[PDB]
């Protein structure tokens, strides 16, 4: 799983010994995933990922439907939009997780407003305050090029019940200033903080401190759940 | 159309208002109780000499 | 005699056990007993063993057993809860024949009432719907949040003859609609009362 | 733009009007087995009193 | 050697099955069977809601009964007959 | 009237 | 194994019960079909049905054989098949050929 | 990280609730993959004494013929570990660790039991919890930051120093479909209709001669929230709103349907 993080014969490696780790293979799959992703956007390695057997008791739903999100990124945009369906439709809460996450990339540019708006009423729909977190990291990884708009969206969405959606929004929007002090983001965070929200406090604390390679390290850095990596 | 949509902001965060006092309600009442009493009077720098 | 109420103790139960059973093939009529109160309207709130069904694979002609296997568990959930009795006793779903009819008189022992048939209401899970309203998550409850009998089945059909029927049908009609004229009237006087409430309210906050 | 966020505030609404009726109903806890009884006397403002045990 | 030890010993095993038990305070019902609560009167006690004992007898629960209530979690036990209290050193005896 | 028969 | 069944039938099942963990069975080749036991190390109550025993009736041996066929089969396994009776005609071989003191 | 069929979750309410206070116990059986995620199927419920339960329900025979019996017809693995029912407070547990910590390494280090609450969860929120043996080794998981919401437990101060050797983590939930979906006329003039609307018209009329006489009364000489909503005496107007909705939910729809 280490050596995934480090870094065709590559990808099949890590698919036969990441498909096989459940424990140092599933951070090991989702690193592999993540370098050999790029954006092969292929039939084949979506399904092989999708499908590991419902289960296979990976680390939390193959550390967020990783594999498909990751590549679809990796290739494209519009065809990682066409599949955001599985995860967004997929029973399990992890698949919805997945599919939430690769709408992570998909339509960057500040795309299908379609889509945003769909994924939107996703991102209040989440069974949990996870899912959520999900949502948050897609909106804060797209309305990329754009902002001082982006701050008046995240405002009202903000704040609200089930306190780990705040904490999400948060870092949905953090991103939209990576970049720059202000577009709202100093104006909403003052009146965030210092609640006993746990998560939220964190993400208040990683906005204040806050090119394709720059793109993925943001993206990953909302897996602030599993390890350290990031 | 923004008027009219800060108008349902304003219902939005009036019901959002509405779920955050009565979560943390539900919360809130793990809390005491507090006493009662006549008294007579205070002398001195805070002070009651409560009864 | 009264019918059957529902826990669905026994239908997670019977789910999660046709969960266990669907193997590569063996799609079984799963027959399990069922032990709890058996009185006026009951359920036989919880279920037991099955000794798993194979006939040839529909040649259904022989049986399963045993009844110390019966108070094995029968018995020995006396050592645990002592309120209970055998009636009640399922199979999958939908299709039932003389095979079952015949683990109803063959294996009876007790069971006068056990269809899982006038007996037929599902029931409300009293004191205990705190494992149910638990798991009636996405999507919820309503949203929350939003030849002898077919030929007496006519014989109470026809009307039309609105004469007098018809005309009483008018009347009620016509008394109902009243009331609710009269009422949707004093709740729109007191919503407009709430109107002069929040117009004084905010005119005074200017 | 202001398009996409109007279909935010009409499912919001919504949503919070279901964990709204599902939120007067996680404040039923408190009351439980068992608690003491102790008479009502005056009540001085909203929410608070000087109930008597 | 044995028998000794079994009888006149483990006959005084018993202080530590008995030594297990926890007491129960005891209250007055002040009836109003609420169904699945009552309301009981303790001694020098409060009185307030009080669950069940879930296949007890609550069609014989009178107002004005002595029962039995747990400690810690004070659920309503085993039910108690009209006390009496050293009228014992009363009725039982006297000068006859 | 059952399509005649706002409120909500 | 599993034993099936009012001088001969009564003293060949009441010693090839403690004959031979190899758990003792008592069924039938009657009717619509009694088990009344299945695999248990208790064997005199096997002696039990000996007491109000009742054979009246009519025999099928084929049925019976599905019976130890299952009850066997949801644990080696043994069928010791009591005959004195005329067995009439109707896959019974070649279904068991793979089923093997 | 600690998983449920939910299954085990009704059994667990089942037997709870069927023997407050009692403190019911029992066991659950399931699997082990890595450090701490463990899916629970049944939890199995072990007999009751007479009112205090301890060490001597882990019996010979019953646990052992038992789990032959359904291991047989039924849940095949391992157990797990315990569980325990605490009624009333919540969860706290002073004499249960002498009767439980020690039992864990006998079987394994995978072994967990759980403390649930079938009185104060009336509610569609059941409070359940399993734990650790940090009965010593006070010397790894970023979890995003220590997971929430054990920083929000009901922080007591024996609860806390009971948090000290207990570290609850999570409890997941699963379930299917076909469960959820599962889960989820007349009456005209015999005296009903007139009777409830010859009924609630009377309190229209003298209940709106008392709300005239609150709206004439409190239009003049009004201060403090109407000192506080008429505690006493309520309540004059809302009754009115009351009794307008109970008919037209009932004079208009089931009506409707005799169309």
């Amino acid at each position: 799983h280490g050596g995934s993080l480090g870094l065709q014969d590559v990808y099949d490696l890590l698919k036969t010994n990441l498909y096989q780790d459940d424990a140092v293979t599933g951070e090991a799959a989702g690193l592999a995933l993540g370098l050999v992703m790029l954006g092969s956007k292929n039939a084949q390695a979506i399904e092989d990922m999708v499908g590991y057997a419902q289960e296979t008791q990976h680390e939390k739903i193959l550390r967020g439907l990783a594999v498909g999100i990751a590549l679809v990124m990796y290739g494209r945009m519009e065809e990682a939009d066409a599949l955001i369906e599985s995860l967004c439709r997929d029973k399990d809460p992890i698949l919805r997780r997945s599919g939430m996450y690769t709408v992570a990339m998909a339509y960057c540019g500040s795309g299908n407003n379609k889509a945003i708006r769909r994924l939107l009423h996703v991102a209040v729909s989440d069974v949990n305050d996870d899912v959520r977190r999900a949502a948050v990291e897609s909106l804060g990884f797209i309305l990329f090029r754009t902002p001082e708009q982006c701050p008046s969206v995240v405002s009202l969405l903000s704040e609200s019940y089930n306190p780990h959606v705040r904490y999400g929004a948060a870092m949905a929007l953090g991103i939209c200033c990576a970049g720059t002090g202000n577009k709202e983001a100093i104006n909403l965070l003052e009146p965030m903080t210092n609640d006993p929200v746990n998560y939220v406090r964190q993400g208040a604390l990683i906005a204040s401190a806050l090119h394709m390679p720059s793109v993925v390290g943001v993206l990953v850095f909302t897996q602030f759940w599993f390890w350290f990596p990031l | 159309k923004s008027q009219n949509l800060r108008r349902l902001q304003a219902q939005r965060n009036e019901l959002n208002a509405k779920v955050r006092l009565l979560r943390e309600e539900l919360q809130l009442l793990q809390e005491q109780g507090s006493y009662v009493g006549e008294v007579v009077r205070a002398m001195d720098k805070k002070k009651v000499l409560v009864k | 005699v009264q019918k059957v109420v529902v826990h669905p103790l026994v239908l997670l139960s019977v789910v999660d056990h046709f969960n266990r059973i669907g193997k590569v093939g063996n799609q079984k009529r799963v027959v399990g007993v069922l032990l709890g109160s058996w009185q006026k309207k009951v359920l036989d709130v919880s279920n037991s063993f099955a000794v798993p069904f194979d006939e040839d694979d529909k040649d259904d002609s022989v049986w399963f057993l045993d009844h110390d296997y019966l108070e094995n568990m029968y018995g020995m959930f006396k050592k645990v809860n002592a309120r209970e009795r055998i009636v009640g006793w399922y199979h999958t779903g939908p299709k039932l024949h003389k095979n079952d009819i015949a683990i109803n008189e063959l294996m009876k022992r007790y069971c006068p009432n056990s269809v899982l048939h006038v007996t037929s209401e599902i029931g409300a899970e009293e004191a205990e719907e705190v494992g149910v309203e638990h798991l009636l998550r996405d999507i919820k409850d309503t949203t929350v949040g939003t030849i002898y009998q077919l030929q007496d089945v006519f014989n109470l059909l026809p009307d039309v003859s609105l004469q007098e029927f018809v005309k009483a049908f008018y009347l009620k009609t016509n008394d109902q609609m009243v009331v609710v004229y009269l009422a949707s009237l004093i709740r729109s006087v007191v919503a407009l009362h709430n109107l002069i409430n929040n117009k004084i309210a905010n005119r005074d906050a200017e | 733009f202001l398009e996409v966020q109007e279909e935010y505030i009409k499912d919001e609404q919504k949503n919070l009007k279901k964990e709204f009726l599902h939120a007067q109903e996680e404040v039923k806890r408190i009351q439980s087995i068992p608690l003491v009884i102790g008479q009502f006397l005056e009540a001085v403002d909203q929410n608070t009193a000087i109930v008597g045990s | 050697q044995l028998k000794e030890l079994t009888k006149q010993y483990e006959k005084s095993e018993n202080d530590l099955k008995a030594l297990q038990s926890v007491g129960q305070i005891v209250g007055e019902v002040l009836k109003q069977l609420t169904e699945e609560k009552f309301i009981v009167k303790a001694t020098n006690g409060p009185r307030y809601v009080v669950g069940c004992r879930r296949q007890l007898d609550k069609s014989k629960l009178k107002p004005g009964t002595r029962v039995a209530l747990d400690m810690t979690t004070l659920t309503i036990m085993r039910y108690l007959p009209r006390e009496v209290d050293p009228l014992v050193y009363n009725m039982s005896h006297e000068d006859p | 009237q059952v399509i005649e028969y706002m409120i909500v | 194994t599993m034993v099936c069944v009012l001088q001969a039938q009564q003293d060949a099942v009441n010693i090839v019960c403690h004959s031979k963990e190899n758990n003792v069975g008592l069924i039938t080749l009657a009717n619509d079909c009694e088990v009344l036991t299945t695999l248990t190390p208790d064997t005199g109550r096997i002696l039990s049905k000996l007491h109000t025993v009742q054979p009246k009736g009519k025999i099928t041996f084929c049925t019976g054989i599905r019976v130890a066929h299952l009850a066997l089969k949801h644990r080696k396994m043994r069928i010791i098949a009591f005959v004195g009776s005329p067995v009439e005609d109707n896959k019974l071989a070649k279904r068991l050929k793979k089923e093997k003191g | 990280q600690v998983y449920i069929s939910s299954l085990a979750l009704l059994k667990m309410l089942k037997h709870g609730r069927a023997g407050v206070p009692m403190e019911v116990m029992g066991l659950m059986l399931g699997e082990f993959v890595d450090d701490y995620t463990v899916r629970v199927i049944d939890v199995f419920a072990m007999p009751q004494s007479g009112t205090g339960v301890s060490v001597e329900a882990v019996d010979p025979v019953f646990q052992a013929k038992m789990l032959d019996m359904l291991k047989q017809t039924g849940r095949p693995e391992m157990v797990v570990g315990w569980y325990h029912s605490h009624p009333g407070f919540g969860c706290w547990l002073s004499g249960v660790d002498i009767n439980t910590q020690q039992s864990f390494e006998a079987l394994s280090e995978r072994a967990v039991a759980v403390v649930v609450d079938p009185i104060q969860s009336v509610k569609g929120k059941v409070v359940i919890d399993a734990f650790r043996l940090i009965n010593a080794n006070m010397m790894p998981r970023q979890t995003t930051s220590n997971l929430g919401h054990l920083n929000k437990p009901s922080i007591q101060a024996l609860i806390h120093g009971l948090n000290r050797h207990y570290y609850s983590i999570t409890i997941n939930y699963r379930k299917n479909e076909l469960e959820q979906k599962m889960l989820l006329l007349t009456l005209q003039d015999y005296s009903e209709h007139c009777k409830h609307n010859e009924s609630v018209v009377k309190e229209m009329l003298e209940l709106a001669k008392n709300y005239n006489k609150a709206v004439e009364e409190e239009d003049k000489m009004t201060p403090e929230q109407l000192a506080i909503k008429n505690v006493g005496k309520q309540d004059p107007k809302r009754h009115l709103e009351e009794h307008v909705d109970v008919l037209m939910t009932s004079n208009i729809v089931q009506c409707l349907a005799a169309m």
